[PDB]
RNA sequence: AUACUUACCUUAAGAUAUCAGAGGAGAUCAAGAAGUCCUACUGAUCAAACAUGCGCUUCCAAGAAGGACGUUAAGCAUUUAUCAUUGAACGUUCAUUGAACAUUGAUGCAAACUCCUUGGUCACACACACGCGGAAGGCGUG
RNA sequence: UUUUGGAAGGUCUUGGUCGGGUGGAUCUUAUAAUUUUUGAUUUA
């Protein structure tokens, strides 16, 4: 039925969570772009250490290597 | 294409290599079939584990981008393969 | 090693020359490169492969290293698991020699080529 | 589009590189591939404070008697983390890319 | 390019060496050019067993190398 | 053994198995890059601790090469905003009007009356000419007296169009200056062929 | 596209895997590549060293001795003998367990070349295909040979003998048969 | 639409559109308003620097390059101006920009 | 039988809606159990009710576009 | 060698210096496109090959370099040679049951002998200062 | 008188004795997504 492309057209604006890679840093925000290659633009990000915020980002591009998954909050 | 190392592999066909994998084990046997992906097909396989045991698979088949490299036998230092001038014989039309 | 190494000479130009390649490990591949291609697989013969041990490498920090080889011979390298490589040992026969070498070779192929005009015939 | 062309630029020029593994090599460009695999003579390199395999990695490079003193050093693109140009240099020479000139007159 | 040749395992048990410590039994239902594989009666041996389920597929990225338990 | 005998035992005969011992790198349950990422957002304070922005000009030397591209692309549309004004165009009717152009230079128009008088009777010729040079630019407009001449004169089998006029293939059309809706000339982004 | 081969000299028009498989495994691929390593072989065999041997610069020197050259033919044809006993001690291996072990319960078993189990289902899959027109397995018993000496096994055969040294053995043996 | 289905040199123009208004526009912003950002890598090198250039790879030059790591053993942050400098994208985790 | 292969199998296996015990790549990865809504040809997964269980209390993390490198194992649980 | 039969397979694309003018494609609309493309056209830079130099620079004979996948050699020092369950005796020991390389090793420190392959064991000369042809690279010219 | 360039002769030294649906080599583009170049080998 849908697959990652139509998931991520309906994405877009919307408060999005990405985890990393790594578990240690995860970034709540506001999706504004992704391409083809599924690299990551947003707005007034939320780092989370391990699951507590050491800050709000700003506007902010994750590579797509990085992050493990997104999710629609 | 291939390549010259590849073609190397894909000519040291049914002959005794041996593999390093990227984990440390150093797999040995009789080569079934390399392909060009370098995916290639071993059998009667004894095989060293990073911990220093040695155990004997009978056919194994291990995934091109794993292998750390591969030996084959000495003789293919010599090889029609490296021949840097041989000349061809007006390809096909 | 003071050999001197070729200032504007890449791979092509590097060949039948002892090489000493280094890999992601930290081992090191030491022997002649017959051939590379477009992914950096090598070739190696009469390839040495040498590690240092983890309780040697206690005396390499900040000097007899006992480095351990184990001989791979024709071995056939990855371009996937390699670092860097360098040049370790000139190649046997020199400039003038590898020219008449080759020169021999490309006649012999012409004439190679001669007699399959003279089977086709 | 690529950058490997700005570095093509770069044949005889003076460079440090700081590889992924954490080696640092200060030495001239003599050329760089396609894929940026970057040639390098007169070498000598360093490795910061430490990293075993790194350490492996340098000592066994000959000529290492932790300053190693190397005539010649491939390096493949895929271990070239970052590289430190010199300041000398102007960028805004550099960066016109004929190439992508000619790509706007082509449009 | 060149789909992989596991024909001759098609229907017979193998064990997967899954990344450096997770062993797989089953029994090879597909491949693709990738080589993922799917596995049918998936038992992961632990040196402690643990079943995974009817039908598997495991990623050609993950998997290292693959026995042939069966006889050929 | 392998299919043949012989090489397969003497000859490739090959290496010994070979020795075994302890790695140097990780047995797989650690070749972590670097789980300890870092954490951004301290960051934001050291910029502040940073603090001028260097001028790219690189970026603005792409920039006039496109500016200028829409400039002269502007400077044409100026000039396509600015044909029954113009007196060298004469006001007959454009459907008895028949364009020729890659013409030689040294024709003469005494010449162009002869290829062209096979069809209709002609009314007027104007050979088109530069202002600075007076040479012949090598195109020229052509009404007859009727527009069923001129259309077996566009009708182009064994005559005009493919026609040898002083040693070289011209090209023959209708006059599109006054006629199609959409016509801009070579200078205006427009032209035929 | 091309897939030459440069042993056969040969090209194959677009390569695939299946028109590799069945070149590879083509007789006459077979026959011109075994060629070809014995050739090389024999080629870096029969090639002389001819190192530059640096000749150095030195009384003692009084005592002279004859060389021993050989005729053209007395060349060729001794080379011609060392050549074919060369081609012997290569290809000659050892019988011996094969033929003492003869009678044995499970020679059948072990030394009959594929039910070794170990390599024992190699000699069943490195068998050629058979498309041209034209074993002593497991179920061997002690039963099926009781007595071996009623029914005749020829005698342990007789150790074989240098020929240039076949005029030096013992003359008159002890005992005759 | 698939890479190859595009055309020949229909690609380039492509590749410049999903510049210009894909997730680029982050450091498609950094070049042309020449305002420094902030990469973080992947061996903990935060840097704050000023773009020149992008990369479909995310290869970057950076001029007049502030970095900044941790040596974590207790900490010793330590730091380093580098003035031009050539940083590949795999290295490259995330691309913050202060406004 | 016949073959079933990768990529059929995820799609009969994104018919069926059966629950799906999802494994990670490394010592970081997190056992993901959910439901498939969908898949690409990068193995990018969109997973349904998604329940993460770490490694040997599980937290729900809603609908999710996985990242295919990250996968190594799809089961039927 | 020829014939017949069967099986398998039949096309990734583009470019080969770069920049600026001379001319062409003499540009299908009232004197003109802009551009882009080509060239035995010219100019500049770059790359490759060849030749020549550099009063270039370095290396070339019992020993020097490299190696031993050799020994002396069990040389000396240190460490290690499974788990689970049950019973018994005072954590240990023994017995039973079930499951899964090597101690003469391994690791460290050396040291010595023997052996191996390579090299201008050149030409000149054998003397009291403060040579040609080899091999490898750099630069210059054509 | 000096410098530069061209030509000729002599002497010395060193070296030698147009086409093509052809292939190969290099570089672009598919090609920054699981198989080698757009990162899971500073072990936290
Ligand atoms: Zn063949």
């Amino acid at each position: 039925p849908v697959n990652p492309k139509p998931f991520l057209k309906g994405l877009v604006n919307h408060r999005v969570g990405v985890k990393l890679k790594f578990n240690s840093t995860e970034y709540r925000g506001t999706l504004v772009s992704t391409d083809n290659y599924f690299n990551l633009q947003l707005n007034e990000a939320e780092e989370f250490v391990a699951g507590v915020s050491h800050g709000t980002l700003g506007e902010i591009f994750i590579r797509c290597n990085n992050v493990l998954y997104i999710r629609e909050l | 294409m291939n390549g010259i190392p590849v073609k190397l592999l894909n000519e040291a066909q049914g002959h005794i290599v041996s593999l390093e994998l990227t984990t440390g084990a150093t797999y040995r046997g009789k080569l079934v079939e390399s392909e060009d992906s370098m995916n290639v097909q071993l059998r009667d396989v004894i095989a060293t584990e990073p911990q220093g045991a040695v155990t004997h698979m009978d056919q194994i088949f291990v995934r091109g981008s794993q292998i750390k490299f591969i030996v084959v036998p000495d003789l293919l230092k010599n090889a029609p393969l490296f021949k840097k001038n041989s000349s061809r014989p007006m390809p096909p039309i | 090693s003071k050999i001197q190494v070729a200032h504007s000479s890449r791979l092509a130009n590097l060949i039948d020359y002892k090489l000493r390649v280094l890999t992601q490990d930290g081992r090191v591949y030491i022997g002649q490169l017959m051939a590379f291609d477009k992914h950096m697989n090598l070739v190696l013969n009469e390839c040495i492969e040498e590690r240092v041990p983890k309780t040697q490498l206690d005396k390499l920090r900040p000097l007899n290293i006992k480095v351990e080889k184990r001989v791979l011979g024709l071995t056939i390298l990855r371009g996937e698991q390699i670092l860097s490589t360098v040049v370790e040992d000139k190649p046997l026969l020199s400039k003038k020699e590898r020219l008449v070498r080759d020169k021999k070779e490309k006649k012999q192929a012409q004439k190679q080529t001669k007699l399959r005009k003279e089977k086709e015939k | 589009m690529k950058l490997v062309n700005f570095l093509k630029k770069l044949r005889n020029e003076q460079v440090t590189i700081e590889l992924k593994n954490g080696t640092t090599v200060w030495g001239t460009l003599q050329s760089v591939s396609p894929q940026m695999n970057a040639i390098l003579t007169d070498v000598k390199l360093t490795l910061p404070q430490s990293n075993g395999i790194a350490m492996a990695s340098l000592y066994l490079t000959g000529g290492q008697q932790n300053i190693a003193s190397l005539q010649y050093i491939n390096i493949r693109g895929n271990t070239i983390r970052q590289i430190i140009l010199p300041d000398s240099l102007n960028l805004d020479s550099l960066l016109v890319d004929q190439k992508q000139l000619n790509s706007l007159r082509r449009s | 390019v060149s789909t992989p040749e596991l024909k001759k395992y098609m229907d017979k048990k193998i064990l997967l060496n899954i990344n450096g410590s997770r062993k797989v039994a089953g029994i090879l239902r597909g491949y693709d050019i990738f080589l993922n594989v799917v596995l049918d009666d998936a038992m992961e041996i632990n040196g402690n067993n643990h079943q995974l389920g009817l039908q598997t597929v495991i990623r050609g990225n993950s998997i290292i190398s693959l026995e042939a338990l069966d006889a050929i | 053994l392998s299919k043949y005998p012989d090489d397969v035992s003497r000859l490739f005969k090959p290496r010994p198995p070979l020795s075994y011992k302890r790695p140097t790198d990780y047995p797989y349950a650690k070749r972590q890059t670097n789980p300890n990422i870092t954490g951004v957002a301290n960051l934001l304070s050291t910029s502040l601790k940073h603090y001028x922005x260097x001028x790219x000009x690189x970026x603005x030397x792409x920039x006039x090469x496109x500016x200028x591209x829409x400039x002269x692309x502007x400077x044409x549309x100026x000039x396509x905003x600015x044909p029954n004004v113009d007196p060298h165009i004469k006001d007959t009717d454009p459907y008895r009007t028949i364009f020729i152009g890659r013409l030689p230079y040294d024709l003469d128009e005494i010449e162009l009356q002869k290829y062209f008088v096979k069809f209709g009777e002609i009314e007027k010729i104007r050979i088109v000419k530069d202002k600075i040079t007076q040479k012949s630019k090598g195109y020229a407009f052509i009404v007859f007296k009727d527009p069923i001449s001129s259309k077996m004169a566009f009708k182009e089998i064994g005559v005009h169009r493919g026609i040898q006029i002083k040693d070289r293939i011209c090209i023959v059309d209708i006059e599109r200056g006054r006629t199609v809706k959409y016509f801009k000339p070579r200078r205006l982004g427009g032209g035929l062929g | 596209t091309r897939y030459y081969c440069e042993y056969c000299h040969s090209y194959l028009t677009h390569d695939t895997l299946s028109v590799r498989k069945s070149h590879l495994v083509g007789k006459n691929h077979l026959r011109i590549t075994a060629d070809y390593y014995r050739n090389k072989a024999r080629d870096i065999i029969n090639k002389h060293n001819h190192k530059r041997r640096h000749i150095g610069k030195r009384s003692s020197q009084n005592e002279t001795l004859k060389v021993t050259c050989l005729s053209n033919k007395e060349k060729r044809h001794i080379m011609h003998v060392k050549k074919m006993n060369q081609k012997e001690l290569a290809q000659t291996s050892i019988d011996t367990l094969k033929l003492l072990y003869d009678g044995s319960p499970g020679y059948s078993k072990v030394f009959v070349d594929a039910n070794r189990f170990d390599i024992g289902d190699l000699v069943k899959a490195s068998k050629l295909p058979q498309r041209a027109n034209e074993s002593r397995s497991r179920d061997e018993t002690c039963e099926s040979n009781p007595f071996p000496r009623l029914n005749n096994p020829k005698k342990l055969e007789p150790p074989k003998i240098l020929s240039q040294w076949s005029n030096t053995i013992p003359k008159t043996s002890i005992f005759y048969s | 639409r698939p890479k190859h289905e595009l055309s020949r040199a229909e690609l380039e123009e492509l590749e410049e559109f999903e510049f210009k208004h894909g997730p680029m526009s982050l450091i498609n912003d950094a070049m042309v308003t020449r305002t420094p950002v902030i990469i973080s890598l992947r061996n903990n090198h935060k840097i704050i620097a000023r773009v020149k250039a992008f990369d479909r790879h995310c290869n970057m030059v950076l001029e007049n390059v502030k970095e900044l790591w941790t040596e974590k053993k207790n900490v010793i942050n330590r730091e380093r101006f580098i003035s031009k400098l050539f940083l590949r994208g795999d290295s490259v985790i995330v691309v913050l920009k202060t406004p | 039988k016949a073959m079933v292969p990768p990529i059929n199998c995820i799609f009969n296996f994104l018919q069926q809606q059966t629950p799906v015990t999802i494994w990670l790549f490394e010592q970081i990865g997190i056992r993901i159990k959910g439901k498939i809504v969908g898949f690409d040809e990068f193995m990018n997964v969109v997973i349904d009710e998604a329940v993460e269980i770490p490694v040997n209390k599980g937290t729900p993390l809603g609908k999710i576009l996985l990242k295919g490198d990250n996968i190594t194992l799809i089961t039927s649980a």
